């Protein structure tokens, strides 16, 4: 089996710097063709840079002097270290295994870690219970408002990924506050609000807030 | 009396593919520049360290003609300090090259109908070549960390790709020939020179 | 640089429907042009490469043409899982200066489905913070077009509610919505009654969800 894992992404400050990491299992990085590839929040796909199997980069012109793609082969991970981080860097990034062999495609992605960069200051949520009341028909609904963070992501689960039925995490909405809140929340029959037990986890890495809230 | 054959190399019917770039040892002949210096059919000439004006007043104990077919996009890859596929994994110029680089369309002369899929490259290599290296191997890369015995398939692949090139194709995707006149020189005495 | 532009924009479509997504080139870029697809919040997953090749484990309804400027990505028989934002990509150049087009988000057409109506009162965790906050959940329903007025003591609330919408799910084909509500907790303590009333497609009238609070 194949798979890409990205980490090390967060907030930085603007003219900051960050390093990325994507460990690889699989292919070894060494051997192959990589790339990085960004995605502005709710914009398209932007060709960031790639690494040659020889140690030959390449770098889109937007990224040019501020970004470095390299390799650690005992680690087996692709790695791209930024300085002076702008504002329109902020975006998801992704790296790719690259096959040359009809052109350059990107047959296996990762699966994306999040830049966030402005001059704020993390914060770690607040989650309260969206409990449901009585009244509140043949199916009841509950969930969690994780409130008040800074920067995206926060990752929410339910029963420790036992309970993936019925389950809506909206995206988040930034307030008038400049912080981040979002809702998860999943319907249920509400006989089964006496049979199971409904804990959201709810993590902000950012902040390494790690809290597991039962609700009702 | 004795003039070098510059004409095997250019007029040549073939020409070989950039991985199995081939040598010609010129030794022992006055060579006019002359011929190549001043003419039409040419689309690069770019000469380092010599110039060009001086080719047919300056000598070497011998020179190196090597000769290969490319698409034209990637010509600007034969050159020093140049990276890409070609550059890296086919035909490596030293940062010190002294010499010339002549290249050509040959459009009429190595696409057809369907595809000419007889000009080949390397895709995949463990390292960059070094300066005038030249790699003949055509042992199934391995990309990933299970071995592949002589099998493609997944993360095992070839590490040669035909080019493909047909008439129709933009001038970019067409074949280029290529003549790169290496000028060795060491302190045996030289023998290839010029009308002086 | 070549730049892609991927036609239409967005599209909608039926369960079992041929769907058919043009990318153009500005210059000729041969057949060195690939497919991707991506899902809300997933990798993006290649699809097509070289023009017209299938990329391995993907289904045979995904299938590419074209050639020089002009491309198609046609998925012969639309299902719910093929919700997503398709790019097309560019590889001509000898050296990567790799373009994609801007994308094409393709969504399913279904039956109209009224949502259900919940509503949460401010969490007393939440209300020894000083702050309150009311959400209103609408779930399961399509289409995406849904109206929520919230109203405290039957005085319609401008400015201080925000709304969050699911992507269409990737079974039944609907969207979700999340309403929040702020209030000062002292704000809060002014009223007595918080309602918020849903108008959508699927609803004959109007429905309201409400609560007194301190119940």
């Amino acid at each position: 089996e194949v798979q890409l894992v990205e980490s090390g992404g967060g907030l930085v400050q603007p003219g900051g710097s960050l390093r990325l990491s994507c460990a690889a299992s699989g292919f070894t990085v060494g051997w192959n063709y990589m790339s990085w590839v960004r995605q502005a929040p709710g914009k398209g796909l932007e060709w960031v840079s790639v690494i040659y199997p020889g140690g030959t980069t390449f770098y889109a012109d937007s990224v040019k002097g501020r970004f470095t793609i390299s390799r650690d082969n005992s680690m087996n991970t692709l790695f791209l270290q930024m300085n002076s981080l702008r504002a329109e860097d902020t975006a998801v990034y992704y790296c790719a295994r690259v096959l040359p062999m009809y052109g350059d495609y990107l047959d296996y992605w990762g699966q994306g870690t999040l830049v966030t960069v402005s001059s704020a200051s993390t914060k770690g949520p607040s989650v309260f219970p969206l409990a449901p009341s009585s009244k509140s028909g043949g199916t009841a609904a509950l969930g969690c408002l994780v409130k008040d963070y800074f920067p995206e992501p926060v990752t929410v689960s339910w029963n420790s990924g036992a309970l993936t039925s019925g389950v809506h995490t909206f995206p988040a909405v930034l307030q008038s506050s400049g912080l981040y809140s979002l809702s998860s929340v999943v319907t249920v029959p509400s006989s089964s609000l006496g049979t199971q037990t409904y804990i959201c986890n709810v993590n902000h890495k950012p902040s390494n807030t790690k809290v597991d809230k039962r609700v009702e | 009396t004795n003039l070098c054959p510059f004409g095997e190399v250019f007029n040549a019917t073939r020409f070989a593919s950039v991985y199995a770039w081939n040598r010609k040892r010129i030794s022992n002949c006055v060579a006019d520049y002359s011929v190549l210096y001043n003419s039409a059919s040419f689309s690069t000439f770019k000469c380092y360290g010599v110039s060009p004006t001086k080719l047919n007043d300056l000598c070497f104990t011998n020179v190196y003609a090597d000769s290969f077919v490319i698409r034209g996009d990637e010509v600007r890859q034969i050159a020093p300090g140049q990276t890409g596929k070609i550059a890296d994994y086919n035909y490596k110029l030293p940062d010190d090259f002294t010499g010339c680089v002549i290249a050509w369309n040959s459009n009429n002369l190595d696409s057809k109908v369907g595809g000419n899929y007889n000009y080949l490259y390397r895709l995949f290599r463990k390292s960059n070549l070094k300066p005038f290296e030249r790699d003949i191997s055509t042992e199934i890369y391995q990309a990933g960390s299970t071995p592949c015995n002589g099998v493609e398939g997944f993360n095992c692949y070839f590490p040669l790709q035909s080019y493909g090139f047909q008439p129709t194709n933009g001038v970019g995707y067409q074949p280029y020939r290529v003549v790169v006149l290496s000028f060795e020189l060491l302190h045996a005495p030289a023998t290839v020179c010029g009308p002086k | 640089d070549i730049v892609m532009t991927q036609s239409p924009s967005s599209l909608s479509a039926s369960v079992g429907d041929r769907v058919t997504i043009t990318c153009r080139a500005s210059q000729n870029i041969e057949r060195y042009l690939n497919w991707y697809q991506q899902k809300p919040g997933k990798a993006p997953k290649l699809l097509i490469y070289a023009a017209s090749s299938l990329q391995s484990g993907v289904p045979s309804r995904f299938s590419g043409s074209g050639s020089g400027t002009d491309f198609t990505l046609t998925i012969s028989s639309l299902q719910p899982e093929d919700f997503a934002t398709y790019y097309c990509q560019q590889s001509a150049s000898s050296t990567p200066e790799y373009t994609f087009g801007q994308g094409t988000k393709l969504e399913i057409k279904r039956t109209v489905a009224a949502p259900s109506v919940f509503i949460f009162p401010p969490s007393d965790e939440q209300l020894k913070s000083g702050t309150a906050s009311v959400v209103c959940l609408l779930n399961n329903f399509y289409p995406r077009e849904a109206k929520v007025q919230w109203k405290v003591d039957n005085a319609l609330q401008s400015g201080n509610s925000q709304e969050s919408v699911t992507e269409q799910d990737s079974k039944d084909s609907t969207y979700s919505l999340s309403s929040t509500l702020t209030l000062s907790k002292a704000d809060y303590e002014k009223h007595k009654v918080y309602a918020c009333e849903v108008t959508h497609q699927g609803l004959s009238s109007p429905v309201t969800k409400s609560f007194n609070r301190g119940e």
